[PDB]
């Protein structure tokens, strides 16, 4: 086939959630997860 | 000024809002010789301490029916006190030191009329004027 | 800011002090009375407009009026 | 002893120190909101909150609007309401801003109000935050309609039809 | 046959369950 | 009597007050344009001048153009003529404060020069006005873009041929 | 029909104008008329 | 015969004139 698809049960999620775990999600953590190991012990 | 140690209570929803620190806020103080419980105005129960009671209320009404609930367990010894937000803290409740029923020397009549209520003139008299029918130096 | 206006024909019962939630009235000394008392309402701005001073009051067409005028910020009982 | 405090210490206070407002978790989420969170200036604040805004808002309409029916004209619909929401409501923030702040805010922007759940009181706090929540909202507006009009193209190359 | 369309969904709202309880036990060890 | 008065009560200052410029009316408008709404940061101040005016500078372009001919190359011609203008209008005013704001400003900008016809006398004041024209003068070019490409999906939904 | 026209003239008018005073203009003139209201006597 | 096109914006002008006289009177009043 040309394209990826799914057989499987909502098959959309996939679609979805490889981008959001992998490439759109992780910045955001990599973020909340710096902040957290610089911070002032003030 | 004021002090004294807070009822042993576990806050409510009813208390202090942002009148409290923005326009002025109420204290009343009380002395009990019991360690006793008390209904809350602001909804709830809590227990008043041994030595000098503190408590910080909205507005006026709620000190004076707390006041009125104290002299249900015996107390007349509270004072209320009216604290402004930058913070200076006047003395309202009882306002000459004894209770309002009772009667000193010295208070003086105010919006006292010297006529009966039924001879207040007619809304015409004072048409187009600045006072009321009630104030009316006519008697 | 109300108008608590007190007329001649108290008897001095003290009747309308107590029910007052707010401390507006007070008993002051005179003379037109076998109890040589008459309310007066020295702290009125802070009255709260309930009428229940006039309700407690037991001469007929009662000597205590509530004049229920500019309501302000302590005379609508906000605690907000 | 019980989970329920009075709310920082004051049992007079009207409210409760509860796990869904005194929370380590549910402070730390909320107190790093953009509305709360420290070290931003207030364009910023407005910037982040009006982005968004704006983004979602584009949805109600595109999908469940008058103009779902067709394609291109549906995502007009959707963008449009987001232009009107946030242009109405920046409008409200304007003349908020002008009306409360004008010399001792009566309420919890008055200078002695101590408030923490509303920092910004100032009049140069809150116009920054208008500038903010208009370009924001408008910009998140117009990016999540450009990924909606532009859907086809980016549903394949989300599943790689593009090679 | 293969699991529905649901059941996947169900098993998302199910696993959310230990998400939030490793949260309790992740903080609780004092991260 | 007379109803042209001495310039704010001075006779010797080089205006009358008229009923243009010292109205009830006529002040009420011109001191609550963005230019001199009380209450706004220099920001606020710019970002709703340039909307206004980004705005309208794509219409006479698109319909009296060169490209006016055609239909989607109107668009285009009368949005850039929006852009350009305002970029080279936003590149004046950032050499404006440049060189007028350089230690003592000869004129109306002076620190003693008590003017109520142009209050934005600081550079840092000029900056973020600077930055809400450009960015005012956008946002207005493209929504006015916007609303032009799609004209005929919007004569439509202000027609009802949509339902 | 499916549109709304007009057969009278200047049918262009109420195209523009029901939109103006109804939903254009009135949150402008509702945030003067608030200006109005809410402004202090110094 | 109905009204003509320019005659549509005759009335718009026309009624600028109590559309002003109506500020005159409103603010006069002291609004
Ligand atoms: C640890 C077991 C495990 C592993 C290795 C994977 C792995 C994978 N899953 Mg997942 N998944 C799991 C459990 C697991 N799954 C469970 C129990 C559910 C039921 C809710 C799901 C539901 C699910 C969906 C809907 C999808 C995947 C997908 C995927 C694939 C892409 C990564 C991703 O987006 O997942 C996203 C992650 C989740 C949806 C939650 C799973 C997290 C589990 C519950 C706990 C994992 C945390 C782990 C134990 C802690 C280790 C962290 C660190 C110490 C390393 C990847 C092969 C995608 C796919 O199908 O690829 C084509 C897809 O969209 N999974
Ligand atoms: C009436 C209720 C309603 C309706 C009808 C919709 C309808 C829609 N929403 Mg919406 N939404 C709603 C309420 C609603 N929403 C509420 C209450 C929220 C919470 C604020 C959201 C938040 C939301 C988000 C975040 C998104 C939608 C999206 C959509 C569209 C789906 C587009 C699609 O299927 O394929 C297309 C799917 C994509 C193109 C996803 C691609 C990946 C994107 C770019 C990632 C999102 C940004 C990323 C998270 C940045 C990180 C920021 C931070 C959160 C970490 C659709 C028109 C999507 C959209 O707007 O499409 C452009 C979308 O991303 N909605
Ligand atoms: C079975 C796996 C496992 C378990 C039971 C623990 C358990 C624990 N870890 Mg830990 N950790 C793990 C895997 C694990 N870790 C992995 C794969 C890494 C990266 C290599 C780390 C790096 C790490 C650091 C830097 C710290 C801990 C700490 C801790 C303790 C506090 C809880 C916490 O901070 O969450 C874990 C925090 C993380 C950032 C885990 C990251 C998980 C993925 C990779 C993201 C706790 C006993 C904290 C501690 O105080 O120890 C005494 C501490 O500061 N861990
Ligand atoms: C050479 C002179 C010239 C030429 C050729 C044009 C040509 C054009 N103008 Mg323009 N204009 C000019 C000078 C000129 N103008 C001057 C000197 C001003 C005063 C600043 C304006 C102000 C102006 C405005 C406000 C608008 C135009 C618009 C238009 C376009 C008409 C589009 C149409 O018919 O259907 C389309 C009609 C609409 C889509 C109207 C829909 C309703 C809109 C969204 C309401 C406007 C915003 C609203 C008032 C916000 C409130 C802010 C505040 C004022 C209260 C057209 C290309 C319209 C336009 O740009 O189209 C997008 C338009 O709205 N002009
Ligand atoms: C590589 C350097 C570089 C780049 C990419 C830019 C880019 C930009 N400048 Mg800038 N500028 C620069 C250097 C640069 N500048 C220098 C050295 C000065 C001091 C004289 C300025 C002073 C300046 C002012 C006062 C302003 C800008 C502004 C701008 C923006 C709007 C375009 C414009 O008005 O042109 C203006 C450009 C100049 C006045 C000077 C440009 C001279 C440099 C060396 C560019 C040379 C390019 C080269 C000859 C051609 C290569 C590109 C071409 C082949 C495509 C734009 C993004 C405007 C802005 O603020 O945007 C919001 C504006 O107000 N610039
Ligand atoms: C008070 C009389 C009156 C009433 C009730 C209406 C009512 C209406 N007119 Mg209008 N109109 C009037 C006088 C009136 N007209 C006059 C004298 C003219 C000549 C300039 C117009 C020219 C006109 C046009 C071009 C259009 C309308 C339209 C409309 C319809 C939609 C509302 C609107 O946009 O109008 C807009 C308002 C005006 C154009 C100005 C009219 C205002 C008049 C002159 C004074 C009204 C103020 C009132 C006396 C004060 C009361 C305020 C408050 C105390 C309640 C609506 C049925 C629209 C339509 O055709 O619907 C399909 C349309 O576009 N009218
Ligand atoms: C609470 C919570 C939650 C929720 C969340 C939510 C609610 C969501 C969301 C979300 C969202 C809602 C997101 C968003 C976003 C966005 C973005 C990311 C944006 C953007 C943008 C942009 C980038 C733009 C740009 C631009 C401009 C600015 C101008 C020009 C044009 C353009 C377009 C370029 C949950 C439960 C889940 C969990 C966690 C917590
Ligand atoms: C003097 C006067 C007059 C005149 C006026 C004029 C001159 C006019 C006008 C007007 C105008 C001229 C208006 C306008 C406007 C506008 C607007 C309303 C805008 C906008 C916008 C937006 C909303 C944008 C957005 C965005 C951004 C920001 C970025 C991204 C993209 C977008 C698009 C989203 C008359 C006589 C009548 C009367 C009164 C007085
Ligand atoms: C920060 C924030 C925000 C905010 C919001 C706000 C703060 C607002 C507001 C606002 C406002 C503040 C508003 C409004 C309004 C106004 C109105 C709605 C009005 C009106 C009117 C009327 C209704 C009138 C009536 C009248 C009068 C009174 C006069 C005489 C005549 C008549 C009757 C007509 C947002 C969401 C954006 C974003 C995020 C966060
Ligand atoms: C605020 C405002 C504004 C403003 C404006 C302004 C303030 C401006 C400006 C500007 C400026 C300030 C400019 C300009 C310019 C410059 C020029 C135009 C030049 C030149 C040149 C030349 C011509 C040269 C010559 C020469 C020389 C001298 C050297 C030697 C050689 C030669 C011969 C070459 C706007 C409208 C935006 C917006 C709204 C309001
Ligand atoms: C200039 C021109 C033009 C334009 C026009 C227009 C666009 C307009 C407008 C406008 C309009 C369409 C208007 C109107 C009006 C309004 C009115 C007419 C009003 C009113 C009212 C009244 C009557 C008032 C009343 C009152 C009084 C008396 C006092 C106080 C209270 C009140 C407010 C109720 C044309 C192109 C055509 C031609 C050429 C140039
Ligand atoms: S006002 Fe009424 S209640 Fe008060 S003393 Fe006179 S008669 Fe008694
Ligand atoms: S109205 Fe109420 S508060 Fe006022 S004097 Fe009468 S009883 Fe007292």
């Amino acid at each position: 086939m040309t394209q990826l698809t799914g057989d499987y049960a909502a098959s959309w999620l996939p679609w979805i959630m490889i981008p959001l775990v992998f490439y759109i999600l992780p910045f955001p953590v990599f973020a909340i997860l710096f902040l957290w190991i610089q911070k002032e012990a003030s | 000024t004021l002090s004294g140690q807070t009822p042993i209570f576990g806050g409510s929803t009813g208390g202090l809002l942002k009148k409290a620190e923005v326009e002025e806020k109420y204290a009343i103080t009380w002395t009990s010789p019991k360690e006793q419980v008390f209904e809350m105005p602001t909804g709830g129960a809590a227990i008043m301490r041994q030595g000098q009671n503190l408590l910080y209320l909205a507005r006026k009404e709620q000190c004076i029916a707390l006041g009125g609930q104290l002299r249900k367990f015996k107390i007349t010894d509270y004072k209320i006190y009216r604290i402004y937000p930058n913070g200076e803290t006047v003395y309202i409740h009882p306002a000459d030191g004894v209770f309002p029923e009772k009667v000193n020397q010295g208070r003086e009549k105010v919006r006292y009329n010297d006529r009966r209520i039924g001879q207040n003139p007619s809304p015409s008299k004072v048409k187009f004027s600045g006072i009321a029918t009630y104030d009316a130096p006519n008697s | 800011s109300h108008t608590v206006k007190i007329y001649d024909t108290c008897i001095g019962c003290t009747q309308c002090v107590r029910a007052c939630p707010t401390d507006v009235l007070e008993m002051v000394p005179w003379d037109g009375c076998r109890a040589g008392q008459i309310a007066s309402s020295p702290r009125t701005e802070d009255c709260v407009g309930c009428k229940r001073c006039e309700t407690a009051c037991p001469t007929d067409f009662l000597s205590i009026r509530v004049y229920l005028g500019a309501e302000t910020t302590r005379s609508m009982g906000l605690a907000y | 002893n019980d989970i329920i405090k009075p709310f920082k210490g004051d049992p007079c206070l009207g409210n409760l120190s509860t796990p869904i407002n005194d929370s380590p978790l549910a402070k730390a989420f909320i107190n790093n909101l953009p509305a709360y969170r420290k070290g931003l200036t207030p364009f910023m604040r407005g910037l982040e909150i009006g982005m968004a805004h704006g983004y979602f808002l584009v949805g109600p309409e595109v999908v469940i609007g008058p103009l779902r029916e067709s394609a291109h004209g549906a995502n007009l619909s959707g963008l449009i309401t987001a232009i009107y929401i946030a242009v109405s409501a920046c409008l409200g923030i304007s003349i908020f801003a002008i009306t409360t702040f004008q010399g001792n805010p009566k309420g919890s922007y008055s200078s002695y109000s101590k408030d923490s759940l509303r920092p910004l009181r100032t009049r140069e706090e809150w116009s920054q935050l208008n500038g903010g929540i208009f370009l924001g909202a408008m910009g998140g507006a117009i990016f999540a309609y450009l990924l909606l009009e532009n859907f086809d193209a980016l549903d394949a190359i989300l599943r790689g039809a593009v090679n | 046959m293969s699991i529905s369309d649901t059941q996947v969904y169900i098993a998302l709202v199910v696993a959310l369950v230990p998400g939030f309880l490793a949260w309790r036990l992740a903080t609780e060890l004092y991260k």
